[PDB]
Order: C-alpha cells, then structure tokens, then sequence
C-alpha cells in the first residue's frame, strides 16, 4: 500500500493560474469503481475528482483526487486530508500535506549573460544563460519572453535548483535558452523573467540585446 | 525578402498579400518613404490610418493560411511605391516582405 | 429648494474676453411664468437676460440668466445677487456671488517635454507634455499655438489643478498635445501658452522643437 | 432609501491580494438592531462582517459588511448580494454586486520621461513623469520603486484615467515622482511599475537613469 | 476757445490697466470755479473729476475731465460726450470721439538683433535693438522685460510708427535698450515684449542672449 | 565678490548677512559643493529648505537697507565652507556674494 500526495508546486501554480492538488493511489491491483475524495480539516467536502488515471500495463494502478481551491486557504495554514477507499484495503486512508512552515525568505539575483564571442565566430548558433542564485526556498520558475509571446517551452532548458556552495539554506540555478546567430545579430532582444515566492510583486524581468555591455571605443576631447 | 510585385488599376481596389506571422501582436503594412532612411506606418493592428489613407484602406487577420489581407481602395499616382509589411514595435527593424505597386492609366 | 449660480472664472473671462454672471434653479417642479434679474450691492438692477433654458427631464426645473458688466467690479468684489420668483415659494429667494478677496498669488513655472524615444519607433504618433508647477489659486488656462494659429481644443487634453505635495497651497497641471512622429521630425515648433493672474501681462510662452538639446557648437556623426 | 456597496477593485486586489465585498447603507436615519449579512447566486451565506462603522452626523446611518472570499468567483462573476434589516423598512432590501463580463481588453504602453534641463538649474527638486497610454478598462495600478525597494506613496501622485481622443475605448493615465537633483545626478536610477489585467503576468517594469540617451559608443568633451 | 478732447490710447491702457479719457480745457483765461463733466451718447452721468489740472503761469487755463468707464464699452462703438460751460462762453460745448472704425487690422514681426561685434570690441557697452515691422494701425506697445522684472522705463528708447517705405497702411517702429558689455557677456538674457491690438493674445515676447545665433565651428565625422 | 568670513562657535546660533538686491525675486543662500562644479540651494523664497538644514535655518527680507538676514541655528563640523547667497532662476550663475563659515569646540 503506497499513495501518493503531491502538494502543489509554485512553478505549476504559476504556469496555470489554476492550482491543483493531486492525490495519488498505487502499489494496488489494476480494480474498477473505485472511491476517492479530498476533505478538509474539519470533514467538508470538494468538487468532483474527474479525470481519474488510466490504469498501467504493469499490474498497478493509478488514480487522481482533485480538488480545487483557492491559494490563500493553501497559504493560511490549513491542512487537507485524502480519503482513499479500496476493496484490498477497506481501511480508511487518511493523508495531511500542507506549507512547510518554518523557512526563512530571501530574493534572488538574476544575472543575464550575451553568448561566448568563440560560439559567435562559428557563425552557426548562439546561447543566452541566465543565472539566477541565492534564493530560499527551492521554488522558482523561469521563462523567457522574446517580444511580450512566450518562446515555446521546448526551446530552453532550466535546471533543478542546487544548494549554493558556500552558503547555506540559499540555492542557485541556471536557463539556457538557444537562438540563431542570425536573428541575435539582428538587435532581437530577449528577457529571462523569474518568479518567486520573495519577490515584491513576485515577478523580476532582466533583458540582453547585441548593444548591452559594449564599451565605449572612441573619446574625444577638442580643445580651443 | 519576397516581392509580390502586385499590380492594379486606377480606381478600383488592389489586395495586398503579405504573411501574418506569431508570437507578433502589432502587425503593420509600412510604406518606405525612403527619404531619410525612415519608414511611415500606413495601418497598424493598434488602430492607425495615416490621413492621407483614412477611410480607404481596411486590416483583416485570420490565420486560416497564415495569411492577412490589406485592401487598398480607389487609387492615385501617389500610391505607387514600396509598402514593406511587417511585425513589432519597431516598424523600421521589420518589414518582412517587401512589395511594388504603381497605376495604369 | 435649491438655486445655483455659476460665477465667471479666469479661464471664461481671458477666453472670451467677457465676464458674465449666471444663476441657475434646481430642485424646483417644473413650471411656467417665471422672471430672473440680476441686482448688485449698489441696489440698481442691471441688463436683461435672454436664452431661456429648457426643462430638466428630472423632475427638476432650471433658470438661466446672463448678465454682463465690467470684470474691475468682479474682481473688486462687488455683491451680485439674482432674485427668482416662483409661484410655491411665497417669498422670492436670493443668491449672493462674490469673489473671495484676498489669495496669495505665485506665478506658475512651464516646461514643454519632448515625446520619448521609444515612443518615435513605431512611426505612428508623438505625444508633447507641457507641464505647470506651483501656482496660487487653481484658476489657470492653457492652449498650444502652432506656427502663430491655435490648433483646435479637440487634439490635446489638460487636467484640473492637483494640489502640489511638498508646497502646500501650490497646485499643479499638465497638457498633452497628440502630434505626428512625421511632423515632429519635419522641424514644427509647438508652443504652450499659459494664462495666469499672477503673471505679469496674464501670458506665457515656450516653444520645443525636434532640435533644442543640442551643443550647437559642434556636430558629431557616426558613420559605418 | 439606498444601500450602496463598494465592489473589490483591481487596484485593491493588487494591493492587498485579498478581494473583499463591501457595502455601505445612506439615506436612513441613525439608529440600532440593525445586522448586515453577505450572500451569494448559490444561496449559501458567507463569513461574518466586522468593525462595525459610524452614523454620519449629517442625519445619515451607515453599516459596513466585510466578507473576504475567493476572486476567482468575482471575476466568474458570480451574483453576491448583502441584505440588511432595519426597522422603518418592513422587508429587508437586496443589493446585488457582479462584475462586468465582458470588455475589451487591450495592455498599456509605458513611456518614463527624463527632468527637463530648466528645471535642474534651481539646484533644487526635479519631477520624473511615468506616462500610461492605450489600455482598457480602467482599472490600472501604478507604483514606483527605487533601488529594489518600494517608496512611500505620499511623495508620488497619480491621476484617473482619461479617456483617448483618438481611440475610442482606450484611456491614458500619468504618474510624477518628485526626487531631489542631487539624487537624480548620483546615478539612482527610478523604476514605474504598471498591473493591469491584460498585462501577461500583471506586471510591467521600466527604468531611466541621468545616463539613458547617450551613445555609449564615443564621448565629445568641449574642453577650453 | 480750443478744448482738446484725447481719445485713450492702447499703450497707455496696456501699461495702466486703468482705461482713461481726457477733455482738456484750453485758450481761456485763468477762472476758478468752472463746471466740467463728461456725459455718454444717450446723457447720463459718470464718476468725479478729480485731479483737476493747475493754471497756467502764462495766462492760459488747463482743466482735465476724467470719466472711468471699462474698455468694452469704448470698444463696442458706443459715443462720449464732454460737457464744458464757463463765465467766458456760456453756451455749452460737446465733443465726440470714438474709435475710428474702417481700419485693416495685421500682426507686427518682431526681429532681435545682437549688439555689433565692433561695439562689443570698444569692451565699454551694448545696445540690443528690436524692430517691430509690419503692423497697422499705428498703436504698438514695446516694453523689456530682464528676468520678468521691467527694465527703469529710463533704460530704453522707443519710437514712434512711422509709415513703411513699400507697404502703404502698415507701420515699423524700433526700440534700443542700452545695457552694460560685462552684463551681456555673462549670459544675461534679454526680450522685448510687444503688445499690439491684433496679436492673438494681445501679447508676444522675443528674446536674445550672447549665445543667441553663434554658428558651429567642429564638424566631426568618425568612421570605422 | 566680498567675503563676510562670519565666525561662530559649536551651538547656538549665526547670522548670515548678503545683500537684498531689487528687480530679483528669487533669493537664496546656496552652499558652494565643489564637487563637480556644482552648488545646492540650502534656501529659497521658492521654498525649499534642504533636508539637512530642515527645521534649523530661516530667511527673512526687509527692505530697510537692502539686506536679508539668514540664521542658522545649532551647527555640526558639516556646516563649515562655503555658502554663496546670489538671486536669479540659475543658482551656479548667480553667487552675489561668497561667504566662509567654521566651528570653534
Ligand atoms: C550635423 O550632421 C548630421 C549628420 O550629417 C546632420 O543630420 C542630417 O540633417 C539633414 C537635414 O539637415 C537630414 O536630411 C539628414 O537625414 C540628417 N542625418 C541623419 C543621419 O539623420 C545635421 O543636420 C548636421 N547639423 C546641422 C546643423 O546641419
Ligand atoms: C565621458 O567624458 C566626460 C567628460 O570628461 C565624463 O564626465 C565626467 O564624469 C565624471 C564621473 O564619471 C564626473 O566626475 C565629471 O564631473 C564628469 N564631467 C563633467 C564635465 O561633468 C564621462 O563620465 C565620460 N564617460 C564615461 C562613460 O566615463
Ligand atoms: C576621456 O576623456 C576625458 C576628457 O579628456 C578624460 O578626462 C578621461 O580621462 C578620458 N578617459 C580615459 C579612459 O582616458
Ligand atoms: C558635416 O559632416 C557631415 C558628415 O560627414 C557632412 O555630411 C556635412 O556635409 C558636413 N558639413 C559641411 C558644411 O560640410
């Protein structure tokens, strides 16, 4: 007996304006008419669990509890309970997710790198990092946005957060998005935006175009 | 890079043809003054007619074949030159198709 | 059982060069065989009103009368009042107007902003901020002049006199004039112009134009 | 005889992130026994109001009910309808409160506007301008942030939005920050951040610094 | 018998704000207690004449009438007649004046010059010179204003509208106001402030200062 | 041109003395930064009294013998240099008089 409760994530809440929570049944047998529920603390009542999961070839099973809330009662402290009821284990099962409370908040520092000038001379492709580090807790959510449209989600890649080296309960993590030299030479300008729990208003937005960090090459002084 | 070369008549109407790109909300049908290097939005997708242009020519977007259509009615030997058609703010650092018109009469 | 009057203000008195005194009736049933006068603190009676309004679909009946004398005994504060007769009411009801006498007065400061750059790319429109600071009291009027000719009040906009943070007492304003980004950089100087009591002939002007921060004195160009 | 409610407004719900449903009674003579109740379409009630108001010393009475709940059902536009009893009434009065669905919605464009030059010669204060334009509803909220953190609200004023003359629909809005020269020629660079509803995250960041206009690329120095 | 009766004149309505008319009794002997008055077109009555004129040491009478009326009333082609009875001629006197309306009305063209360089060269003093060219009738106020402080009316020397040599019906006039050299060199500013009845507002200000003109000298042009 | 050198000591309180000019009514008391070729108004009859100096300096005029009295009251090391008193919108261009202040604790 092994069921699975995912509390919802800061990246999916914010990808989808709509959180979710999921309570999820395996290690049983591949059996139809089954009977799940999400409750609150005090025994109320949610919506419908609909799109329940199909059941897998490898002799388990899978099923999915939804219920949908709103995020201040996810926030304020209150605890959900999952009501599982099965034929193999006529037992209630009963399972409590909620913030971990506890944690200290700090705002991370995003910093936007242009392409190696190596990379650039290939004349072939081009690649914009964006490091975003000393964050706490683990929970933030990248994208990138070339011209106010969301650049397909397949076209970069971001990475899990790991503890910064030298300081503790802090993270880091990196973005690596990949354009066409071509339409990086042509002034495109691109943007990293990040999202956090610590943000002021949650939301932080760094840009980089071919023109950011040149120096100045000529100084002119005339005299009379 | 293309070039439609489109061709019409005096009075009448002619359709411009030029392709509606995404992940580009403003779309634009610019005319290349080419005076001072500086190109002047005839229509946009933000609702502007030049008045030289106003109440003659009209916008329409439906991606059905990633296509969006500009009509240009009635016609005068001023609307013979480039209309350089594009996407974003910046209407000089666009103009994804290049296209001809003149009259003939 | 309500009369209003409406008082002749600065920005009426330097538009059309006449100051006028009107009154107005409300919360009155409408009715007929009603006659409006004007009278002043000397006790003569003065020029006749004409231009009978109409009745309010309120419920509610309204009586204009013009009357136009000298602005020297506005401004000296003279005591106008317009007497009504009506027919409910036995005794007809009297409206003093009066100036108040006695406002510190500060000359307000212009300055005229050029449209952003951002704003010049999309080759469409401009938009020009003349902008209006510390002034006492918030009777202040403005308009834009083009080439020696006014342009038509149906172009640009002008807020109402905010009151300034810092300096209390002191108000504030601001115009917006919507050009085209062809005529702006097509030379086309644009010239604010504000009326004031505190200024010394009622009248200020500034001009900007395309060219106005520039050194003048030398002319550097780069060329690729 | 009226009760009239305030509904959540975008800007409040941006601000507090908590969208609350409220409504005030007018016209009723101050009295007592009087509960407010807050309901909804479905027909069950809602939490219990607070912090019970004043009567008006203008021979009015006013209750206050606050009823805190989810703005997605706001925005669904669900029908919520406070009932409050009195004593002259002999059946309690409904005030439904529903948001509009259905506007259209357009993203405003940010314009931040540089201290004119006359102005940074008194060596004394210069007024920054962040200028909203083309954006509909109504609803927008403005606030500025220096140095990654917020300023206080009383040194900042913001106006209503005023209808555009050229589009139908669209309205424009203006924000003045008022910093000291000093600061301004120190570097210090001031950010105006715009939420409106159409905006993709709700939020929209612009920055401008003494040094924003220059080429970057050479430097003239008139030396004598 | 020869009584001067002298129409007010828009320059010195403009610089008094005090519309004034003069009927000046002359060519009589030295007789006390005379009886003058000022009457309108259709005889009624006007203030005291205060302030009469002294006599003559040179067996000549002087005796001035003032009437203070408001300028609308002068303007609007209304009559004024002058009352004038004496020991001498018992038989009553009437003058009329008015304004002589069937005049073309244009707008002057202000034009600041600089001080000549050979004047600058003496390193002793400046004189600015404003013409003012083009205007009919002949009723121009020049005035100069150093920062929006007039001038001692002493400073400077106007003259009077002499007829343009090519243009018959229209005027020119000049003004010079003589400063100190080590005043002008230091980037003290200047204007000449003309007010004529044909202006828009009646009002227009040009200004010059040793910057004012100067041409550029570098023209850099760096290529790469 | 001419120099007051006015003297005072720690606390209390000094008088500026500068001349009242006419045809000139903006008046300040400007304090000579010398930083980068800029001074900052310490005062004005604009009304404006720096954040430092807010609470602690007055500025009256009276046109008995052309003169317009400013008091500072306390003092700190901080406000010992230069405090130029001028007239005129441009404050780096008008500097009528220069005067020296110090502390003697
Ligand atoms: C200084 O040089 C610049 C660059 O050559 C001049 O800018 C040109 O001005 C003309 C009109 O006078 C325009 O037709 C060109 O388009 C401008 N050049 C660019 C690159 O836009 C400028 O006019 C010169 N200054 C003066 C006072 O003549
Ligand atoms: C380009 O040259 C100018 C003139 O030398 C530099 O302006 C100076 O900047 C420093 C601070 O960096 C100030 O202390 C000076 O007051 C400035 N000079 C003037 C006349 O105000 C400018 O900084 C240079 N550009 C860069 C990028 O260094
Ligand atoms: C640039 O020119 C200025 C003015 O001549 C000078 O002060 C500065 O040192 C120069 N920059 C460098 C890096 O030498
Ligand atoms: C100034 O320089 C520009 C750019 O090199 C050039 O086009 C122009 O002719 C020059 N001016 C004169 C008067 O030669």
């Amino acid at each position: 007996i092994r069921v699975f409760a995912i509390p919802p994530s800061f990246a999916s809440i914010f990808l989808t304006k709509s959180t979710k929570l999921t309570c999820l049944v395996t290690d049983l047998t591949t059996y139809d008419s089954v009977t799940i529920s999400w409750t609150r603390q005090n025994g109320e009542a949610v919506k419908t669990h609909t799109n329940i999961s199909e059941s897998h070839p490898n002799a388990t099973f899978s099923a999915v509890g939804e219920a949908s809330i709103c995020e201040d009662d996810w926030n304020s402290g209150e605890r959900f309970t999952c009501t599982v009821t099965h034929t193999d284990l006529p037992s209630p099962l009963k399972q409590t997710i909620s913030r971990p409370k506890g944690v200290a908040l700090h705002r991370p520092d995003v910093y936007l790198l242009p392409p190696a000038r190596e990379q650039l001379n290939l004349r072939e492709s081009a690649t914009i990092t964006c490091l975003v580090t000393g964050f706490s807790p683990a929970d933030v959510f990248v994208q990138w946005m070339q011209r106010g449209q969301p650049l397909s989600p397949e076209k970069y890649v971001t990475s899990a957060p790991m503890p910064e080296p030298q300081a503790p309960g802090r993270y880091f993590a990196h973005s690596i998005l990949t354009v066409s030299e071509e339409e990086w030479n042509t002034g495109e300008t691109y943007t990293c935006v990040v999202a956090h729990e610590a943000l002021p208003n949650r939301v932080t937005e760094r840009t980089v175009d071919k023109s950011t960090g040149k120096p100045t090459l000529y100084n002119v002084s005339l005299v009379m | 890079l293309p070039e439609v070369k489109v061709e019409g008549e005096l009075g009448g109407s002619v359709t411009i043809k030029c392709p509606l790109p995404e992940m580009h909300v403003r779309i634009y049908l610019c005319r290349e003054m080419a005076g001072s290097g500086t190109c002047g939005t005839v229509v946009s997708t933000t609702n502007f007619i030049k008045a030289e242009y106003k109440g003659r020519v009209t916008l329409k977007q439906y991606p059905r074949k990633n296509l969006f259509l500009v009509e240009v009615t009635q016609l005068t030997e001023s609307d013979s030159g480039v209309y350089a058609c594009g996407a974003g703010m910046n209407t000089d650092r666009g103009k994804t198709q290049k296209v001809t018109l003149n009259v003939h009469s």
